């Protein structure tokens, strides 16, 4: 969850809507055991 | 390697505006702004970045994670926001 | 390398990009008490992770005709966290503490506030008698998480007046220099140990000195928040919960 | 080998200072980067720019005292705290011995907040019409929890294990000494807290502030004698603070005082701290 | 000198003068978990004297027809003292124990009790279905401070027999020999730390296999009280409070 | 100098034993205050009373061995833990990886709480009427949250990630090896508790002492062709535990089994240890 | 902006334990990854 701690000031003649890009990735202890097949994904032919 | 999150996963989107998060001049304090869970493996805002894809392939992850938030607006805008995480045992928290 | 800072205490962590300095009451860090200035015969608890942490409390909207505000401590922290389980089953408390006050604004506003810290602050009753005679609320002595507004800042309502509340700990938080005042403060009191219910030690007090002013068309909604964190804490002697 | 993380200084500097401090001879500076006029009043700290990089000064071997400034020769003057007034035809009259009363004394001590020092009281009795009349004196001095007398000739005045001083009118004023009586580690003027537990009113709660660690007992006087003479006495209490510490400075009284224990004001009519003028712009 | 027996832990004490002995669970001491065994990247908190020490149950009253009773732990000490407020604002946890059962008799009274410790026990239902099927309530698998009465003890309520029950750690209560037994356990999990709410780790269990038998006149109120203690306890993963 | 306070073993011990104990021989006793005979059953531990000190015993070299008793030489035996039933004619089989459905193996291993072992599979798949037909079928093991086949010619057998074996019918019988696969520390077979937050109900709780620590996915089976080939099967699942360590010993079922995830009994019916005899006074 | 990603480790955001980390960074290579055989082609032949 993300809060507001005090607020989005701005002066005038500035827009008063912006946003922020949220990133992600994974830190170096980061490990991963059994390997599967992804759900992500289907197929219903050969592809000719 | 960090790749974008798609926070705002919601029916109205409905293209790259699903990636931003908005944030405006709020009229009462202790608002919200977003929140997603903590998942690798999960339907959800992960699933779209390389650790959700291969974490996919993968059974039982493990380790720590990090989530860069960048901010997009303008120069003149100023502010502060609370970023937290708190661990499994109950709902998502009402008030800050 | 001094407008930048990072505040790491317990599990949480505070950034500011456009600080000032840090202020140390009086010199001196908050510690344990030693062995030739106890006075107890028991062994305290210290938790020491699950007590020393950054607790945000809510926020206050900063207006044009804002005549300022004041906590009691520890008393806003006795019903929050483990801090405030700590402190309703034990009798005997001592702690330090590490304040910060956030409050931003734009490159187009102007104001300044005085964040000070008042060792011993007594509330003064407001009555014209010489003995009954008017004495202050217990919510108003002891007002906390919410605060108290000042009914007479230029006293500090305690008849005592502003232009010389600069001796205590303070900075202050000019809307074209800074954003966040810190101010570290150790254990000060006449015992070694001291109960966490009767008696609050200090109290940080905000108050607005030159006013908020805008031009038409900016944020109107200012708010002020503090985020306080003990230190050092300990407690002894317990019992069953007293609130 | 096992558990790792359970195995896991100050600012300031006091010098011996003597006399003032001194003034070494400056020059122009004509140079950038090197600013010390320039401040910044939000950091918490005062100004340190001194006067030899303002201006161009001389050399100044200062020969100034700066003894009579410190905080034993500052309270070391003996002030009133109390006068008891005594008419004969109860008997006797006890004093509180509570020195918050009389405001000469009380606004120099209300500049810090802890203090821990020595007494040495001095009692000043005469009559109404200025004194000197041969009668004798009884002080005893009742400490908190010890029997007060309750009659002119009652048997608490027998005096076995508490102190007393017999002295005439006519004689100098008697005078002791008397030490840190308190249970804490200093008396605190300012207690911000309440003595008991308990649901706490909101009208009128009268033991907000009250500090038990300061209440030292007692003060009781009568004459010594069977019958009972008719003469009104007034004694006069002088407090010499001696060997005394302070802690904690807090900033002085501005507005006129109301109660002993209480630091009540009204804010009806608040004075300015500073007498008004006629604009900002002159100076007379 | 093997009678006589005082356990001082914490600001607590039991003395006992019709002892038996004191029985280690598995031959090993409770510990705190060792860096080569922890999987979490906190640092846990450790308060040590607030959570260790003796928490004195209620007591039960022992009849003719008692068919024996069953806590769960660290189920009925969530509620409880500063340890049950440790437990709940935080998501992990590790300890130990000390249990200590007193129940004292004449020497005209017979019987005796089973005091027994068992890891991992599992309630069964009571039904002749093969699939709905009954399955035990909450309150019957997580019982609190009042503890549960066995329905048919000899299967333990599992299942398994009660004859073959002494192979886990257990004490006898024989009223002519003594009045008290002692268990310290150390930490069983096939993790090192797991939730204090979700999992209760093992189960004491008190049954009397023979019957409490006494002449006419003799006091006919005989009570069992049951006194435990954590050890070594530790805590982690600080959030808000969930019961 | 600080705060002093803040700066402030086992019984066991295993031995390598080979074969059985010996016995040395004794003498008779005839002294007092030493006696092995009494014991105290209150104090949790067993007799310790030798048979060399009870009666007069001789001289015996044992030479038995104790090397068939450990607990890798019991659990070394591969059982029948599934069968998995394949109609052809929606043409695919699969079978939930629970050991705790067949009870010649289930009740060896509810002598222990916590096992921590490797395993080694094998498949002996027959018709109806005995078998051995030509036809070639194919396992494979779907983790948790792989996709399960959805059809007999679907696309989740393509199997590019996860194991699969391809054998015939008429082949020696499939057998593979299969590690350590839980993400605990050890397989627990009885957990006290439930598996997520929340109010718990009293009527019917299906979730208590699931343990989701212990579930290993799907054992999927189809027949590999086009056509649908309209046969009968049966596959046989055989476990053999190995390299197997196991902790905290309890006692063995002694009631009949009901349900695969439950220990439910019925209490109407709770069958006897011991069975009956006449009377307690004689042996037969 | 720099085209980096963050280098926070958890040791600088919190205060943590020492833990001696014993999990297997094996079977998450390249070579343990694309050695698990799958279909690539089916050939129909009819005989007549
Ligand atoms: C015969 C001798 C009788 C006089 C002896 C008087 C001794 C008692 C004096 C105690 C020390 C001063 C009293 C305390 C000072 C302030 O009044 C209190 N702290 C009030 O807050
Ligand atoms: C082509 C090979 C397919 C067969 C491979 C099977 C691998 C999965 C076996 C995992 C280990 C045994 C499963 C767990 C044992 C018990 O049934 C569970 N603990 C039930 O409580």
């Amino acid at each position: 969850t993300l809060w507001y701690q005090t607020n989005y000031v701005v002066p005038p003649e500035t827009p008063g809507e912006a946003y922020i890009i949220a990133m992600g990735a994974a830190q170096d202890n980061f490990t991963l055991k059994i390997c599967k097949d992804t759900d992500e994904v289907t197929q219903q032919a050969v592809l000719q | 390697v960090e790749t974008i999150l798609e926070v705002n996963n919601t029916t109205e989107a409905t293209g790259l505006t699903r990636l931003l998060i908005p944030v405006s001049s709020q009229n009462k304090a202790d608002e919200l702004c977003a929140a997603f869970m903590v998942d690798p493996g999960r339907i959800g805002p992960w699933q779209s970045t390389l650790v959700g894809q291969i974490c996919r392939y993968y059974t039982q992850w493990s380790g720590s994670l990090k989530v860069t938030f960048m901010f997009t607006g303008s120069f003149m805008a100023t502010g502060k926001m609370l970023v937290a995480y708190s661990p499994p045992g109950s709902a998502q928290p009402a008030n800050r | 390398s001094d407008r930048v800072a990072q505040l790491t205490v317990g599990n949480s962590s505070i950034t500011t990009q456009e600080a000032a300095n840090i202020v140390l009451a009086y010199g001196e860090w908050p510690e344990y008490c030693p062995d030739t200035d106890a006075t107890a015969v028991d062994k305290p608890t210290r938790p020491d992770v699950s007590v020393n942490r950054f607790y945000t409390l809510d926020s206050k909207m900063w207006q044009e005709n804002s005549t300022g505000w004041y906590w009691k401590f520890p008393d806003v922290l006795n019903k929050t966290g483990v801090f405030g389980q700590n402190a309703q089953f034990h009798y005997l408390y001592r702690s330090g503490f590490c304040l910060h006050v956030q409050c931003n604004a734009s490159k187009f506003h102007q104001g300044a506030l005085l964040v000070a810290v008042i060792p011993e602050f007594v509330i003064a009753g407001r009555g014209s008698n010489t003995k009954e005679a008017p004495h202050p609320g217990f919510t108003t002595t002891f007002p906390g998480t919410t605060g108290a507004t000042f009914y007479d800042p230029y006293v500090l309502d305690s008849g005592v007046p502003l232009s010389q509340a600069l001796i205590y700990p303070h900075q202050w938080i000019n809307l074209r220099t800074n954003n966040c005042a810190t101010v570290i403060v150790p254990y000060i009191n006449a015992v070694p140990f001291d109960s966490a219910i009767n008696h609050s030690n200090f109290g940080l007090i905000v108050i607005p000195v030159s006013p908020l002013k805008y031009s038409s068309g900016a944020t109107t909604a200012i708010p002020i928040t503090i985020t306080i964190a003990p230190l050092n804490s300990e407690f002894g002697g317990l019992r069953q919960a007293v609130s | 080998d096992p558990v790792e993380d359970i195995i896991h200084r100050a600012i300031s500097s006091a010098t011996n200072v003597e006399s003032a401090a001194n003034t070494t001879p400056s020059s122009h500076r004509l140079e950038t980067g090197r600013v010390p006029a320039l401040q910044a009043a939000e950091t918490g700290a005062t100004s340190n720019a001194t006067d030899e990089n303002m201006i161009e000064t001389r050399c100044v071997v200062n020969r100034n005292g700066v003894l009579e400034t410190t905080i034993n020769h500052f309270f070391s003057r003996s002030g009133l705290v109390g006068v008891v007034n005594l008419t004969d035809g109860t008997g006797y009259a006890t004093w509180d011995i509570d020195i918050m009363g009389f405001v000469q004394l009380r606004r120099k001590c209300e500049m810090f907040t802890y203090m821990r020092f020595n007494a040495e009281f001095t009692f000043v009795t005469t009559t109404e019409n200025g004194g000197a009349r041969p009668y004798m004196l009884q002080y005893m001095y009742v400490p908190p929890g010890a029997p007060k007398p309750t009659g002119r000739d009652a048997f608490q005045w027998q005096t076995a294990t508490n102190p007393s001083v017999f002295v005439k009118l006519t004689d100098p004023p008697a005078q002791v000494s008397v030490p840190f009586m308190s249970p804490a580690s200093a008396y605190q003027w300012f207690y911000d807290g309440y003595p008991t537990f308990g649901q706490h009113p909101e009208t009128s709660n009268t033991t907000y502030g009250l500090c038990p660690n300061n209440m030292m007992g007692t003060f009781a006087v009568r004459v010594v004698s069977r019958e009972a003479s008719q003469l009104k006495l007034q004694t006069r209490v002088y407090m010499k603070l001696k060997h005394v510490r302070a802690w904690v400075p807090r900033p002085i009284r501005s507005q006129p005082y109301l109660l002993k224990n209480f630091p009540n004001y009204d804010s009806s009519k608040i004075t300015n701290s500073a007498r008004d003028r006629s604009s900002i712009k002159q100076a007379n």
